[PDB]
């Protein structure tokens, strides 16, 4: 059920 | 300082994201917004959403302002496409201002929104460099400093709780605190210490050593930044170069070994789970991550233990275990300081003076045994080669 984020591409 | 209004006025965990209360156009409509020092833009959803419980309705504000232009950004996992506009942005529990700020209109995304997470929007809280469509988008931080007069810095405690944490207990706990515009006292202990930022882009930082328990990784410094090392509120996990990161588990692997956990455990891909009360914390090490200091020749350290970088997660198999997943995993895009860092410490974002800063956190998790620290100084030479270019 584990979320992760990941938050930017450049 | 001592900014009461503002503490407490966090809410999340590790692997969902910490967000803050914002209110958008006029009338306010109240939307819980990701802190994301990752990124730089300011966005919200603003279309129906089976995780979205609300989102921004632009034809309900009157002073919604259209900028007839489409973004689009990605980011390490996840993304979104919307329309760029402006509108009044308040933060209930944060300076008493209201500024006029750019706003992404989210109305197509994958893999962004998180089921059960609770916020509806992004602030990006760092430099325009990274800002899509381009760094002639204004980040809400710059506009709410050439707006207000606000301090041009901001600091950050998110609070682990060491263990799961169900809907409603998320919901009604306090996660931490942003600090807009100052830095409170009473959210760390012992001295703050700061480390410049190197380029005002992401918010890049200076890794000079690693250390698993006292023993130097002993590996060319520029691998720990190799491509680039930033601090990033909006990343889970304490993320390493590839090659740093095979060393990293070598080394913990090595010292926990009086116990073995499958493969998979290090991957991140499964969790570890041990009767109620009975995690064998002393037999993880801690890890020290050596950071360039503002002197000339000088670094300090942070220290997590693996109450830090063993992420609590519940046990659907019905038990009292305490379950974990190994929160330090590999990138192809280099270092990333996540909130299971960041739960260690208190993490000061002073812009003003383009430095960071780190004291230990008065809510990081710990035992009777051990616990973070920061400290310094050590005289360390070449520094500045350790940065990747």
């Amino acid at each position: 059920w584990w979320s992760e984020v990941n938050x930017a591409e450049f | 300082g001592s900014f009461v209004e503002m503490v407490d006025n966090l809410r999340g965990k590790s692997g969902q994201g910490y967000y803050v209360e914002m209110t958008v156009g006029s009338p306010p409509q109240t939307l819980n917004i990701l802190v994301d020092t990752g990124s730089s833009n300011f966005a919200v959803g603003a279309a129906p959403h089976p995780f979205l419980h609300r989102y921004y309705q632009r034809q309900l504000s009157s002073t919604y302002r259209d900028l007839r232009k489409g973004v689009y950004v990605p980011y390490t996992q996840g993304k979104w496409e919307g329309e760029l506009g402006t509108d009044l942005v308040s933060i209930p529990h944060g300076p008493n201002v209201t500024v006029r700020a750019n706003i992404a209109a989210i109305t197509e995304s994958d893999k962004f929104f998180i089921n059960g997470s609770n916020w509806e929007g992004i602030l990006g809280l760092a430099y325009a460099e990274i800002a899509r469509p381009d760094d002639s988008l204004e980040p809400f931080f710059d506009s709410l400093v050439k707006q207000t007069h606000v301090p041009n810095l901001f600091s950050l405690q998110l609070c682990g709780a060491g263990f799961p944490l169900n809907q409603s207990e998320v919901l009604a706990s306090v996660g931490g605190s942003m600090i807009i515009g100052g830095i409170d006292h009473s959210l760390y202990t012992g001295s703050l210490w700061y480390t410049p930022i190197r380029r005002e882009w992401y918010y890049e930082v200076i890794i000079v050593r690693v250390e698993i328990n006292g023993q130097d990784l002993k590996m060319d410094c520029k691998e720990y930044n190799y491509d680039k090392s930033i601090v990033d509120s909006g990343t889970t996990n304490l993320r390493l170069p590839k090659k740093v990161f095979e060393a990293a588990v070598k080394s913990i692997k090595a010292a926990s070994s009086t116990e073995k956990f499958p493969d998979g455990f290090w991957l991140g891909e499964q969790l570890v789970c041990w009767q109620a009360g009975t995690t064998p914390w002393n037999i993880f090490p801690v890890i020290s991550l050596y950071l360039m200091g503002e002197v000339t020749n000088q670094s300090f350290r942070i220290t997590i233990l693996p109450q830090q970088y063993l992420r609590p997660v519940e046990d659907v198999a019905t038990s009292q275990d305490d379950c974990y997943k190994f929160a330090i995993s590999q990138s192809s895009t280099g270092t990333v300081m996540g909130a299971v860092i960041m739960e260690g410490f208190y993490v000061v974002f002073d812009r003003a003076r383009k430095r960071i800063g780190f004291a230990v956190s008065a809510c990081h998790v710990h035992d009777e045994f051990r616990t973070a620290a920061v400290e310094g100084p050590f005289v360390t030479l070449d520094m500045e080669d350790c940065g990747y270019n």
